[PDB]
């Protein structure tokens, strides 16, 4: 009566599973929160200069496609590689929520939440490598370092993973290219009480995130905070 | 400061977009509105000194506890930097009338209200009660217009609903 | 991902097994008939434009209910995503064929496409005539049967490269079904 | 679909707010065009066999190498699918009008334009070439009115600096 | 699995691009080396009962503590689990041959290997004599040609700066 | 400036690792092409009066429309600096033939081609017109030999297939 | 980056020339003794190891203050940064050698080098002693006149590689200095 | 042409079972274990143990003489 034997042709399972409706669930989880971490750029009512895609006409559109494919790339992983991105995220997903024992069984039961929250808290605070910008050339070789050896993973024994592309038709790479060259000025023009905000909160999220106690790798991040901006988890590719 | 060529600008500017025709169509609700709100400002700037002095003495006539030594309002510069409060708030009311947006109540007045009153013991309620007096002390006819008296009250009502 | 040299490793580590003249002289023809290769996917690379161009549109030319409105191909924002997506499978399927081995056709392209299709309401049965319109200019370009272009060699047979993106084009095909 | 309170709910919902006299000023220019950006909808809706015939062969006038065999027009169907991607953009030229913004040219018409046109060889200024004609053909007093002729002509010029 | 094509193959997909003149490039020298470097593994295959135990005893040889009681190879089994590992390293080697890569002896002896011999006493220097003394055991012009001797002993060497 | 060695010293620095056997291999396959693709480079370097002015005027023969007052290519400096175009985008595949790789093919026409000629309106069918009639006036063996035919042809379609 | 065939293709597009014949015989003799290329890099990737141990060691066997209380390389934290730094130049120097060209070691290595060594306070003196040392090993190790190991090759002259090795690595010690 | 119109009502029949009520669905969850482990187990340990985890195996057997 099944789909397999030799009885029956090709319907079966109308039905919601377990599976479903528990990553239903995540797929809400992740969209509420995404929103209360984008409520910030627009604070007043004006949108900030963050929260701009494109410049060219069919830069947006563009953009679109390629954050398409962007997440696509993460349903085409091994299983070696599905396993390893959510005992890391758990891990990194702790560090967010400090305090707050609700939120420590919040991002333990689903999955696709804790893969949010440390990217719109890092998109929230600015600690990114597309938002700071070296005061120095000094703190530029130090963040082309971190950048060499955080782009290892990206290209893991030589060959390169999928996880490190750029484009997947002809021309989308130079139109990625010209839209991560604009941000680049976008976030060396911004206000003078904005640069000294993801100054701070750099320097934090370096030294809980990746410091641990090594009080040379503050002592570093300190100094530079770019260098603490510049580096990723490890499940993050690239 | 969101006005209303605020949130059209930076909408636009964040998909990379020039000012289209939805852009350009919201500048014109700011021409019919904005002909009859800015005589509320006319109301509000000549007559300021008696709105503040009337709305000033409400929350202590509500709360009169205040007055009382060792209890928040103690001595006469209490009273004079809380008239001063009421008259920067009716400042923000005037000046959101101006910009046909909110922008200038909530980073000047909103934003950090609640972590100050706490921290320094300043009641919230003896805050909204001034300006909830002065919210019903308005009649239509005989202080402004129709137009006038809808979005001067909205503004004073923004203000009372983010106090508390 | 792997190629067709690091297909009998992993092949031989799992034996604890040592290669040698038992199966390496697979890997000497691999490597004697290598510049036919080089000679095979230039071919598919000169064309490639074309290829999604008349693949795409003889989809349509066979099915004009894609492009009735509410259809899969039908505004100009779905075109666009439909023949970049026939392009990607193109470039995977010489990545193949450059390789000697499907390995980075599987995890990079493959592996979760069929119910990515299934979730956007993307029709399989259009997808796979897609392909296969594919498949019969590359095995066209392969062996220099096309009869609008002609291109520059050395003489000799190439079925064995042929057979071998065949044996691609469906396996992409097997997957998405 | 970024239309004038599309544009508004989302700038509020981005923010955590409420709809404030920012927003609720905004509806009101969506008053005063939008009773005259709609005839122009009737002018486009019942006359939109004779406007795309006229400007179907406007650009095979002036380009008249594309009907060549070989070239990009070769057969009759070719001129078929012109003629019916001049019909599309006109209907979306009468969304937009309708809609009181450039939503559904933008995510119907004009988002993966120029990756479709140049993969398959149609040249884009055959398409701007019947939009430009069609923009000239219309003179004010005798189609519409003077509100409509602006409006209707914006969402054309708009549709033009987009391709290219 | 870095082998010459997935090098290639690889960094044509990061890109997005067609594989190009460059990626048709690096598989013929592929071809030129691969005549030569397959007969190494030959001598490999065939050699491989008589090259282990002439290095399995090399170690032993130079390392003579490791035999003692209560040291680390103290009874029989673990000497052979120590030609074992030999006889598993030279297989990866003469995979490292065919491949034209280090893939094999990357992710099956190298990645992992100092967090397993150092946590179970097993030293490394040990393992480095026997493929030490395997490098220099082989002479050019009887055990194989000179495009074989170059390359076979660049694996060992590679693993040989690999281990320690 | 995608190389041979610029391809495996990239892939080898981005995993931290020495120069292998794998990123050796690589190089000779740049000794057996590199032969016979730098002839190529030879038969365009001494030609390339006669080849771009054969394929200058193809486009125009082709699309003669460009000639035309208020056009495209209205007055004679516009086919100057079409000609000029065309010595340009041959130079660089006459360099691509030198490092064997695509890399001054890709930086230096090839990225942000797309973002000049739709904003400028230069027709990029007028591009691509002139590049493949000039890989069908290509003879293998009058002009060259057979390794540098495939090679000089292949450069020319990468940019045919990289313009549309 | 760049490689030696890049180099010459930057220089003549700053010129709007064609190249040919006039230059192309250097690359064509870049071509010849690549094969002795290839030959010189592998006998640095054979001895990389012990590079760094005989290069760091005699850097404090002829400076015994680095180790003294407060130095440089004085606790075992600071020791493994410098026998890492060490080895990495070695990499970067290896890269240029099998480039041709000193491309990638200025700007993925050397760029802001300087005054980041200046900001760790690290000493230059003893890091210019530590490059020449690994200097001095691999225009031994090129020209197979290392007195502890010798390898096998087929038999000429290259020092014209050693020469480019040596040209390397003061070209890192200035950068540094 | 009765052995389709039987095809065609036993497959409207294994629709309206996917797609019945939560509380229908979990109630023969129970009693197909409890009569696959009286009728079928007999104190064989592991097929209880196989229809525990899996009681539309319990449910999918009959006795000998019904047949199909
Ligand atoms: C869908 C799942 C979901 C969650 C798991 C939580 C997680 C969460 N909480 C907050 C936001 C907050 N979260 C808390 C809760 C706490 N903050 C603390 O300092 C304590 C350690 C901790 C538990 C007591 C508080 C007090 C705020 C508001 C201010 C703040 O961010 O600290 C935010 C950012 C929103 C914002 O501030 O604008 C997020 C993502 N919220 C969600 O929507
Ligand atoms: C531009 C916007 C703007 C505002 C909205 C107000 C808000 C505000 N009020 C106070 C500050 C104050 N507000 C009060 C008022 C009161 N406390 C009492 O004792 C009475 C019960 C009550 C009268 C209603 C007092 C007394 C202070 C001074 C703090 C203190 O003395 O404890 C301060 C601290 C600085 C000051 O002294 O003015 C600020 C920022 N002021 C501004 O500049
Ligand atoms: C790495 C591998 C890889 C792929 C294979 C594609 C797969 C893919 N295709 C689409 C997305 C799509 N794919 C199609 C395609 C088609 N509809 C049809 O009937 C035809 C069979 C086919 C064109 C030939 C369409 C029409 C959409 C957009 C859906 C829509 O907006 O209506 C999306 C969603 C992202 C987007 O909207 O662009 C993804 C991930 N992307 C990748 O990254
Ligand atoms: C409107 C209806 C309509 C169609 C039915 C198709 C027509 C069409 N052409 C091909 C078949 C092909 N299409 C090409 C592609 C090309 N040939 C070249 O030489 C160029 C380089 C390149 C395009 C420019 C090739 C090489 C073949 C194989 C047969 C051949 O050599 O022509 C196929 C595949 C046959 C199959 O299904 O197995 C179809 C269906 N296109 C349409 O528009
Ligand atoms: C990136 C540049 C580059 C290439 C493209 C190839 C170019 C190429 N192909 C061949 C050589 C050849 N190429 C083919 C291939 C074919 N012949 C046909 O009739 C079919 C059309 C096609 C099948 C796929 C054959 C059959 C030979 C000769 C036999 C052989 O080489 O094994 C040769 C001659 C050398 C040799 O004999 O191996 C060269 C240089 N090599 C390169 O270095
Ligand atoms: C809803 C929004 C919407 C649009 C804006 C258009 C945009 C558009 N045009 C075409 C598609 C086309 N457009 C043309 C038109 C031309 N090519 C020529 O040969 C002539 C020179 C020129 C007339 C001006 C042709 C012929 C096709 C079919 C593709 C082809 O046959 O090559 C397609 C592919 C599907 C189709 O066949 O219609 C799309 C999405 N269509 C839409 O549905
Ligand atoms: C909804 C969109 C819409 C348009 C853009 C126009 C486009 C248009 N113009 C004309 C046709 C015409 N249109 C005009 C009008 C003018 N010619 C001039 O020289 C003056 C500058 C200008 C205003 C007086 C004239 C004189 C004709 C007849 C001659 C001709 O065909 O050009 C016709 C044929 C029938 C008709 O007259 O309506 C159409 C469809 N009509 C529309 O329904
Ligand atoms: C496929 C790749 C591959 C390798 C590279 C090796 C690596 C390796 N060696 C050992 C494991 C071992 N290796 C040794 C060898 C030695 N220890 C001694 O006592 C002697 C001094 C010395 C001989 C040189 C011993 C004894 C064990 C077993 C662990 C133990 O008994 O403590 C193990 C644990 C599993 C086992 O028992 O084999 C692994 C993975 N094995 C592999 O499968
Ligand atoms: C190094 C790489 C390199 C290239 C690939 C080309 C690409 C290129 N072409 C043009 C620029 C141009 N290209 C043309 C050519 C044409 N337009 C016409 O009117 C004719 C129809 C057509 C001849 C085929 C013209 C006229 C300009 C100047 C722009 C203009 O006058 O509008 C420009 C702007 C600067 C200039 O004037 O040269 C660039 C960067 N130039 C380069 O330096
Ligand atoms: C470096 C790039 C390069 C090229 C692509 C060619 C391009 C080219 N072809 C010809 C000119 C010619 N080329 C050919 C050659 C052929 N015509 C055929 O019908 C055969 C298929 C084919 C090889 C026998 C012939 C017969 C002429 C003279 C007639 C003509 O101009 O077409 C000329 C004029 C002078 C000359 O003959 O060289 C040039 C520059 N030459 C180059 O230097
Ligand atoms: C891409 C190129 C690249 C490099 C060249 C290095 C450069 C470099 N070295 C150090 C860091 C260091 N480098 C040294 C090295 C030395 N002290 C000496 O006197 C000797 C001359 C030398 C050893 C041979 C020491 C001792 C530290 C650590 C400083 C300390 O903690 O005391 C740091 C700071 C990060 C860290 O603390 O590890 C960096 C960026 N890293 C790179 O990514
Ligand atoms: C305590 C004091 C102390 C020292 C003074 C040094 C000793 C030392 N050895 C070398 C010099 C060298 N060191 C090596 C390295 C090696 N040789 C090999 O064959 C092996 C493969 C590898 C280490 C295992 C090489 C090849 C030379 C060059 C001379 C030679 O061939 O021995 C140099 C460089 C000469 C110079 O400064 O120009 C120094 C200073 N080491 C110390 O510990
Ligand atoms: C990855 C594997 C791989 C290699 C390592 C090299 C291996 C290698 N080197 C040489 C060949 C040679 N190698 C050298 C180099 C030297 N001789 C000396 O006396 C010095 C020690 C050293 C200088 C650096 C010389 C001088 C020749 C012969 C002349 C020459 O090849 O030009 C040859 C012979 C082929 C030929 O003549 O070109 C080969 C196969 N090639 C490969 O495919
Ligand atoms: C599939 C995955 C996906 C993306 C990636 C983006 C990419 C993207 N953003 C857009 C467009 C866009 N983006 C913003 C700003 C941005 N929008 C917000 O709601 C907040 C809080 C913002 C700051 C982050 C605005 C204001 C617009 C214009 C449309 C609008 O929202 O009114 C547009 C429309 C461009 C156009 O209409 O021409 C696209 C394609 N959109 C997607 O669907």
């Amino acid at each position: 009566q099944t789909g397999l034997v030799n009885s029956k042709f090709s319907a079966r399972m109308a039905k919601k599973t377990a599976k479903q409706t528990k990553n239903k669930v995540d797929e809400y989880m992740a969209r509420s929160v995404q929103r209360q971490y984008k409520q910030a750029a627009v604070a007043t009512g004006v949108y900030g200069t963050q929260c701009t895609e494109g410049t060219v006409k069919g830069a947006a559109e563009a953009s679109r496609s390629a954050a398409l494919s962007r997440q696509f790339r993460i349903k085409q992983r091994s299983a070696f590689s599905k396993a390893h991105d959510l005992f890391e995220f758990r891990k990194h997903a702790i560090i967010a929520a400090a305090g707050c024992s609700y939120e420590e069984k919040m991002v333990t039961r689903f999955p696709k939440l804790a893969a949010a929250m440390v990217l719109g808290q890092t998109e929230m605070m600015r600690t990114c490598s597309r938002y700071v910008v070296p005061e120095s050339v000094e703190e530029e070789y130090m963040a082309a370092s971190v950048d060499k050896q955080m782009k290892r993973r990206g290209a893991p024994g030589g060959v390169y993973s999928l996880s490190c592309a750029e484009g997947v038709a002809k021309g989308q790479a130079e139109i990625a290219r010209v839209s991560a060259l604009g941000a680049a000025y976008r976030a060396a023009s911004k206000s003078a009480s904005a640069v000294t905000a993801e100054r701070y909160n750099s320097m934090a999220y370096g030294r809980v995130h990746f410091a641990h106690g090594c009080s040379y790798e503050e002592q570093q991040f300190n100094k530079y905070p770019a260098a603490a901006a510049a580096m990723r988890s490890d499940s993050y590719g690239y | 400061m969101k006005s209303v060529i605020t949130t059209v600008v930076s909408a636009a500017d964040a998909a990379g977009r020039f000012p289209s025709n939805s852009d350009l169509e919201s500048i014109q609700g700011n021409i019919q509105r904005s002909a009859a709100r800015l005589e509320a400002a006319e109301k509000l700037a000549g007559n300021h000194e008696a709105v503040v002095k009337e709305a000033g003495d409400a929350c202590f006539a509500k709360y009169a506890y205040l007055k009382n030594p060792g209890e928040a309002g103690e001595n006469q510069e209490k009273i004079n930097k809380c008239y001063r409060d009421v008259d920067h708030y009716m400042r923000l009311v005037n000046y959101c009338l101006v910009v046909g947006g909110t922008g200038p109540l909530d980073e000047w007045g909103i934003a950090g209200a609640r972590e100050v009153y706490r921290t320094l013991n300043l009641p919230t309620s003896a805050y909204v009660a001034s300006i909830a007096y002065t919210r019903d002390r308005l009649c239509v006819p005989r202080d402004m217009s129709a137009q006038a008296g809808v979005e001067f009250s909205a503004y004073l009502d923004y203000l009372i609903n983010a106090l508390s | 991902m792997l190629d067709a040299f690091s297909r009998v490793v992993v092949n031989s580590d799992a034996k604890a097994a040592y290669v040698g003249g038992s199966d390496l002289q697979a890997l000497k023809s691999f490597i004697a008939d290598g510049n036919k290769r080089l000679d095979a996917v230039n071919s598919i690379v000169s064309n490639a434009s074309c290829m999604v161009s008349d693949a795409v549109s003889g989809m349509i030319c066979e099915n004009p209910g894609l492009i009735s409105p509410g259809g899969n191909c039908y505004t100009n924002r779905r075109m666009a995503a439909c023949l970049r997506d026939g392009e990607i499978i193109l470039r995977y399927v010489s990545y193949a064929l450059l390789a000697g081995d499907a390995s980075v056709l599987e995890d990079r392209c493959l592996n979760g496409l069929k119910e990515t299709y299934i979730a956007l309401g993307v029709p399989t049965n259009s997808s796979i005539r897609a392909v296969s319109i594919m498949k019969a200019q590359a095995v066209a370009f392969i062996t220099n049967t096309a009869t609008e272009r002609k291109m520059s060699f050395a003489a000799g047979d190439c079925t064995s490269l042929a057979s071998e993106v065949a044996s691609y084009f469906d396996r992409v095909g097997a997957a998405i079904s």
